[PDB]
């Protein structure tokens, strides 16, 4: 399974109607110097580690 | 040197194992580590404990809760649903009896089975009720490492209490049944079912 | 061998969104954007510098966003 | 054979939910809306599609007389047009007449449960939404729709696992959209290239299931 780890490098801002989803640009660990902006669900502070499921997909807006 | 036993006597095994190693009641706090390359410092272990009773001041900070010992976090998840509120001495007792069971069958020091049941049931993504206009759809999101700690223990103590509901098999029996079927991925337990059911929907609706 | 962004050149709309945006909290809208936004972005700076246009923008704006 | 309820989540089985059913009460004694009031629907400020319980009685006599109920791998849950979700014990005896069925449904809606006439068990229960808490854990959910692709029943049942149950959602209505379970199911499926009634689709998925699960 393509398990991919990502590290939080900064926080960006809040998007979504539920008010718990946070736009976060992360830097993935293995083979670095590329980054993806993603959307967390629970409480995340900086330099947390998350597990990416898909490799290349980003979301930008939640109504 | 040559320390003797004092006027107030102490049992020998109490004298022996405690000063040598900072263990549990009867369990080491050397080996098993994390096998996952995540959730570090959400795993409290090292620091070690004797028993899982502490007036822990971990509540008034956003992330001091992660520095609570996870074995005592298990006991936090037991003493609920009305009839068990309070009753911390009940929950600490059952944890001891459950650790009696697991270290007998395929010994594998039973905090391994604790750690493996947490890492292998955390849903690594999840969906929310995102609006979209009227018809509230769902969008796949990668949930925090802290909630993956939270949702791991939650599915354990819920499913084990429901399994021990209206039968002969007790709390400590059914909870040990949950841990063995979740330390290895088997989906015969409550949580490994519910982990996969959450992760199959987010793949469908991505 | 599209009717509107707005102008005879579309890049004038690119500066115009920089004209319309407030002087405060613009870094929050800028920090969202990925690296491909930069690769698409510097072409307009080369467009206005080969265009020799400073009528609809100014150099502290372009250097401000650049920085 | 064991009697299946909502408490058992493990045994592979077939569950049908008559969603969007027409259960409306009326005062004159409390009576159901239908025959008896088709000349007084507008007089009471009511709707015609809100007066169709014969489809529900028809589908209950369809499903509960199926041999898979007699084999014991079937559960019936019913959601009204107002959303009232109902657990049906499969050993219940439905009256064949519309009148005793009607007083039974009035007694169900006002008394909020029907109990056994011989033992200490619920013959009928009003349960809470959502359905997925009441459903078993591993279970495929599909919505019957004529505007959904038409497949064969037996093969797609043979696509399932040994532990995955099956449940299907039927809009118990005269007409309208089949969008009552967009928030729930994995797949919308069709059974025929022709428009059907609900009970014919019920007997289709029942008899295809009994052909697949070897029920005679």
């Amino acid at each position: 399974t393509p398990v991919t780890l990502a590290k939080v490098i900064k926080v960006l801002g809040r998007t979504g109607s539920r008010g718990g989803v946070t736009q976060v640009r992360v830097e993935f660990l293995e083979d670095t110097s590329r980054t993806i902006v993603r959307n967390v669900k629970g409480p995340v502070r900086e330099n947390d580690i998350l597990v990416l499921m898909e490799s290349e997909r980003e979301a930008r807006r939640l109504r | 040197f040559t320390p003797v036993v004092l006027a107030t006597p102490i049992p020998e095994e109490v004298q022996q194992a405690q000063t040598e190693i900072k263990l549990f009641n009867k369990w080491s706090f050397e080996e098993v580590e994390v096998k996952d390359a995540s959730l570090v410092d959400y795993v409290q272990v090292r620091q070690p404990i004797f028993v899982a009773h502490t007036a822990g001041r971990y509540a008034n900070k956003r992330f001091r809760k992660a520095q609570c010992p996870i074995i005592e976090r298990l006991t936090n998840s037991l003493m609920m649903n009305g009839r068990n509120n309070g009753k911390k001495l009940k929950a600490v007792r059952i944890i001891k009896h459950t650790l009696d069971i697991i270290n007998v069958l395929t010994d594998q020091n039973p905090i391994q089975v604790v750690v493996d049941a947490i890492t292998n049931t955390g849903p690594r993504e999840d969906t929310t009720r995102v609006g979209g206009g009227g018809a509230a759809r769902r969008q796949a999101v990668d949930v925090s490492p802290l909630r993956r700690v939270n949702q791991a223990i939650a599915l354990l103590t819920i499913g084990a209490r429901e399994a021990a509901f209206r039968n002969i098999k007790t709390i400590a029996e059914t909870l040990a049944e949950e841990l063995i079927n979740a330390a290895k991925g088997s989906s015969t337990s409550y949580a490994i079912k519910k982990k996969d059911e959450l992760e199959r929907v987010a793949k469908s609706n991505r | 061998m599209v009717l509107i962004a707005v102008n005879k050149t579309p890049e004038q709309y690119i500066m115009d969104t920089l004209l319309r945006i407030r002087m405060s909290q613009l870094e929050d809208a800028l920090m969202v954007m990925p690296f491909s936004y930069v690769l698409k972005f510097l072409k307009f700076i080369d467009t206005v510098m080969q265009n020799k246009t400073l009528l609809h923008s100014h150099l502290p704006l372009i250097c401000k966003n650049l920085f | 054979p064991p009697v299946l309820t909502s408490k058992d989540k493990i045994t592979k089985r077939m569950i049908v939910v008559l969603a969007m059913a027409s259960l409306e009460t009326h005062k004159i004694k409390y009576v159901l809306l239908n025959d008896d009031h088709q000349g007084l629907l507008k007089k009471m400020g009511r709707d015609i599609s809100e007066a169709r319980p014969d489809i529900t009685h028809q589908c209950l006599l369809t499903l509960l007389d199926s041999p898979i109920n007699k084999a014991g791998k079937l559960q019936v849950y019913i959601q009204t047009s107002r959303g009232i979700l109902i657990e049906v014990n499969p050993t219940v005896r439905i009256p064949r007449t519309f009148k005793r069925f009607s007083g039974l449904m009035v007694q169900l809606l006002h008394k909020l449960s029907i109990r056994s006439v011989n033992s200490e068990e619920k013959l009928l229960k009003v349960i809470k939404n959502p359905i997925t808490d009441h459903l078993p854990t591993k279970c495929r959910k599909v919505t019957l729709s004529f505007d959904a692709p038409v497949i064969r029943v037996q093969d797609y049942i043979e696509k399932l696992d040994d532990d995955e149950s099956i449940c299907v959602f039927v809009g118990a209505m005269a007409r309208g959209k089949d969008n009552f379970a967009d928030e729930y199911v994995d797949e919308k499926v069709g059974l025929s290239n022709y428009p059907l009634s609900a009970s014919v689709a019920c007997s289709k998925f029942c008899h295809g299931a009994e052909d697949a699960w070897n029920i005679l």
